[PDB]
C-alpha cells in the first residue's frame, strides 16, 4: 500500500516538473489577462468605491476566476520547481562542499570565514548519514578520512564526517542484522534523516529562484484581497522572456556606473544650490500674486528639492523656472549659473547615461563577436587554430564534430559515471582516476591525432 | 623599488547578520519538523488510511503549503532580526 | 491599385510617395538603421507601456486628487478616476512630456504625498523620458555600427582570403601580386560562373573527360570538384618554384 502511494507522489512529482516551464507561461498570461481586464476598473463616489464598469458585466466572475486560477497556477508553479530545479540546486551544494572537503580541508584545516552564509549552514549537512545524497561521488568520506586521518586523527575526523568506529568492525565480525519493514508505524519517521532535511530545506530557503517563486505566490494571494496587486506580477515579463533580456541588460550591464552617475548629479546639484541658497535667494519666488510669497530657496532641503525635482526636469535647466536676471546687479552672474548648470547637468550627465547604455549595447555585441569567433577559429579542448585542421578540406569541422567534440567528451564522463568500475578498461580506468584527482592533463592541449601522427597518417 | 622600500621602512614593529540569518533558518525549520517529526502521525493518518486519491492529492498540496508558510515565517524573522539589529 | 483610387481622391497619390524606400539605395541604409533591431525596437515599446501601466495603477491608487486638468473649479476634468483614462493621460502626454507626467499634474508642495509623489516623478523621468528613449537611441546607434561593421568583416575576409579555396593572401603575395593574381586568373568566382554557363550550354555528347567529370558531380550536386585548402601553386611548388 505504501509502495502504491510512494508511487502515486512520485507520478504528481514527475507531472510538475514535467510541467513547470508551461505552467509559468501560463502564470505569465493569466496575469496578462487580469491586468487587461482590470483595465476597465473605474471608482465611485463618503468612501470611494472601486468598481468594474462594463456593458457586458459578466468580466466580475471571469476575473474572479482568473484570480484563483492565478494563485493555484503559482502554487503548482512553486511545487514545480521543487520537483525540478531544488535537486539541480542540492546536487550542485554537495559537490561543491564535498570537493572543499577532499582538496581544501574547509572544515578540517580551513574553518569558515564565520561571515559567509553558505558555508557556516553547511556545517550541518558534513555529519548526515545521507550527505552525498544527489551528487555521484558516494566516498567522499571515505576519501577525506584516507586524506586527513594520518595527521588530523581517525577518531576525530570521524567525529567531524558523523562515521561510526566499531559498528562496521563488529558487523563484519557477525552480521547480527534483523529485517525492517517500512509499512510499520515511525519506520519512515526514523528513516528519514532529520539534520539532512533540516539542511535542504534552509538550501532551498536560500536560494534565490524559490524566494521569486514565493514572492510571486504571496503577491498572488494578495491580489484577492486588493485586485491591483496582480500588476506585480508584469514584472515577470522581464524573467520570463529572452528576448527582453537583451534591452534590459544594456541597462543592466553599466548599472554600478549608471547609479554613480545619479550620485554625482546629486553632488553636482547640491553645490549649485548651495551657490543658489548663498547669492540667488531673491530670485526663487515661485508665487504669482505679490501678496504671498512663495520662496523655494530660503532653505537648503527646500532649496535642494526644487534643485533636484524642477530644474533637472526643465528642458533648459533651472533658468527656466527662476525669475529673470534681467536689470540686476548679479546679471551676469546668475546667467553663467543657468548655462553651467544647463551644460553640465542636463546636456553632459545625461549625456553620460545615454553613453553608459549605448557602450553596453556594443560591449555586449562584441562580447557576443567574440565568442563566436574563438569558437569557429580555435577547438575548444585543444586549443589549436583551424587553419591546420583547414590544410585537409573541412578539416576543422570534421575535427570539431568527430575527433575532439565536447559533446562526445560529456558523452564520455556520463558513460564513466554510469559504468562499473570494476568493467573499467585501461584507458577508462586511467581517465577514472584522474577525474576522481581532479587532474585534467588527459585533455589534449596543443596536440591531437593529426598532429602526433602527422608523419604516417599523411 | 623605492617606494616599496619606503613602506617597508615605515611599516616598522556582517557577523550579526549572518548569525541572525542562521538562528532563523534553524528556529523556523525546527518548528516546521516538529510537527512532522512526532507520533501523531497516526491518529492523523488514521481518518485518510482509506485510498481516496482526493485525500492523498489534498495532503501533497498541503505539505508544500506548510514548506511555503515556512518560508514565509522565517522571512517575517529575518526582517524582525534585521530591524532590531539596526535600532 | 493606389495610383487608380487617385482618381477618386487625389490624395490617393500620396501614397506612393512611400516607394522612396523602395527606390533608393542611399534611403535603404538609413532604413536599415532603423528596421535592423526592429524587433528590439517594438520590445522596448511594449516595456515601455508595461512601466507607464504600473505606474498608472500607483496613481489610480494613490494619487487621483493631482490630475485634475480643468482651470475652472466650477466643473472638474478628472484625468485619472478610471484605469483606463488614466492610463491613455500617462501614455499620451507624460511621455511626450519634457519632464515626465509630473509636468502635467498638479503640485504636490504642502501635501502628506509630497514626498511620495516626487519620488513618483522623478523616477518617471528617470526610468521612462531617460532610460527607455536612450534604449531606442542606442539600439539606432547599435544598429549603424554593426552594418558598418559588417561591411568592414565582408571587405575584409575579400581582401585576406581567397573565396574559392579559402588561402590566405599571404601565401601568393610571397611572389608580387600574387594574391591579385590567384584571385583574378586562377581562382576567379566569375570564371567558375562562366564555366557553370559554358557547361549547361554545351552539348553532353561533346563533353570532354574534365567537362564530364564536373558535370556529372554538378547533377550529383557534389561540390569535390571545388578547391579547398589546395591550389595549383601548392601542388607543384616545388616545379614550379
Ligand atoms: N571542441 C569543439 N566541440 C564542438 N564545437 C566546436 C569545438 N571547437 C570549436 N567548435 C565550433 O563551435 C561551433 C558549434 O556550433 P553550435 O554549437 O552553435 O551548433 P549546433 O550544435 O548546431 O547548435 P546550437 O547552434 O544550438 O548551439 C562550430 O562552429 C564548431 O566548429
Ligand atoms: N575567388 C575570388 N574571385 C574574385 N575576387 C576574389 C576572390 N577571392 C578574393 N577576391 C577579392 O575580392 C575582390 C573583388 O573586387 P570587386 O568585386 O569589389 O571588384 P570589381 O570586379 O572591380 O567590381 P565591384 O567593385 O563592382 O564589385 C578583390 O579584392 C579580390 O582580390
Ligand atoms: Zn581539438
Ligand atoms: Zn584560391
Amino acid at each position: 500500500f505504501w509502495k502504491k502511494i510512494i508511487a502515486y507522489q512520485q507520478k504528481l512529482l514527475n507531472y510538475f516538473a514535467r510541467n513547470f516551464y508551461n505552467m509559468r507561461m501560463l502564470a505569465l498570461f493569466v496575469a496578462f489577462a487580469i491586468n487587461f481586464i482590470l483595465l476597465f476598473y473605474k471608482v465611485s463616489t463618503i468612501a470611494v468605491h472601486y468598481v468594474l464598469e462594463e456593458s457586458s458585466g459578466y468580466m466580475e466572475p471571469t476575473l474572479r476566476i482568473l484570480a484563483i486560477l492565478h494563485t493555484v497556477i503559482s502554487f503548482f508553479c512553486i511545487i514545480g520547481y521543487y520537483c525540478l530545479k531544488v535537486p539541480l540546486v542540492i546536487f550542485k551544494r554537495e559537490k561543491e562542499v564535498a570537493r572543499k572537503l577532499e582538496f581544501d580541508g574547509l572544515y578540517i584545516t580551513e574553518q569558515p570565514s564565520e561571515d559567509d552564509i553558505k558555508g557556516q549552514w553547511d556545517r550541518l549537512v558534513i555529519n548526515t548519514q545521507s550527505f552525498p545524497n544527489n551528487y555521484w561521488d558516494k566516498f567522499v568520506k571515505r576519501k577525506v578520512m584516507d586524506k586527513y586521518g594520518e595527521f588530523y586523527g581517525r577518531d576525530r575526523i570521524s567525529e567531524l564526517l558523523g562515521m561510526d568506529k566499531a559498528a562496521l568492525d563488529f558487523s563484519d565480525a557477525r552480521e547480527k542484522k534483523k529485517p525492517k519493514k517500512d509499512s510499520s508505524l515511525s519506520a519512515v519517521l526514523n528513516s528519514i534523516d532529520v539534520k539532512y532535511q533540516m539542511w535542504k530545506l534552509g538550501v532551498v530557503f536560500t536560494d534565490n529562484s524559490f524566494l521569486y517563486l514565493a514572492w510571486y505566490m504571496t503577491m498572488s494571494v494578495l491580489g484577492h484581497y486588493n485586485n491591483f496587486f496582480f500588476a506585480a506580477h508584469l514584472l515577470d515579463i522581464a524573467m520570463g522572456f529572452k528576448t527582453l533580456r537583451t534591452i534590459l541588460s544594456s541597462v543592466t550591464h553599466n548599472g554600478k556606473q549608471l547609479v554613480l552617475t545619479v550620485g554625482l548629479l546629486a553632488v553636482v546639484v547640491y553645490l549649485y544650490t548651495v551657490v543658489a541658497f548663498n547669492f540667488f535667494r531673491k530670485f526663487y519666488n515661485k508665487s504669482e500674486d505679490g501678496d504671498t510669497p512663495d520662496m523655494k530657496c530660503d532653505d537648503m532641503l527646500t532649496c535642494y528639492m526644487f534643485h533636484m525635482y524642477v530644474g533637472v526636469r526643465a528642458g533648459g535647466g533651472i533658468g527656466d523656472e527662476i525669475e529673470d536676471p534681467a536689470g540686476d546687479e548679479y546679471e551676469i552672474y546668475r546667467i553663467i549659473f543657468d548655462i553651467t548648470f544647463f551644460f553640465f547637468v542636463i546636456v553632459i550627465l545625461l549625456a553620460i547615461i545615454q553613453g553608459l547604455i549605448i557602450d553596453a549595447f556594443g560591449e555586449l555585441r562584441d562580447q557576443q563577436e567574440q565568442v563566436k569567433e574563438d569558437m569557429e577559429t580555435k577547438c575548444f579542448i585543444c586549443g589549436i587554430g583551424n587553419d591546420y585542421f583547414d590544410t585537409v578540406p573541412h578539416g576543422f569541422e570534421t575535427h570539431t564534430l568527430q575527433e575532439h567534440n565536447l559533446a562526445n567528451y560529456l558523452f564520455f564522463l556520463m558513460y564513466l559515471i554510469n559504468k562499473d568500475e570494476t568493467e573499467h578498461t585501461g584507458q577508462e580506468s586511467y581517465v577514472w582516476k584522474m577525474y576522481q584527482e581532479r587532474c585534467w592533463e588527459f585533455f589534449p592541449a596543443g596536440d591531437c591525432f593529426r598532429k602526433q601522427y602527422e608523419d604516417q597518417l599523411n | 623599488i623605492f617606494e616599496m622600500q619606503l613602506a617597508a621602512q615605515i611599516s616598522e614593529s556582517s557577523i550579526l547578520t549572518v548569525r541572525s540569518a542562521l538562528f532563523a533558518l534553524r528556529y523556523n525549520i525546527l518548528t516546521l519538523m516538529r510537527m512532522l517529526s512526532l507520533k501523531s502521525l497516526k491518529k492523523q493518518m488514521k481518518k485518510v488510511k482509506k485510498m481516496t486519491v482526493k485525500d492523498m492529492v489534498t495532503a501533497f498540496f498541503s505539505s508544500y503549503w506548510s514548506i511555503f508558510m515556512t518560508l514565509l515565517h522565517f522571512v517575517a524573522s529575518v526582517f524582525r532580526g534585521f530591524f532590531r539589529i539596526i535600532c
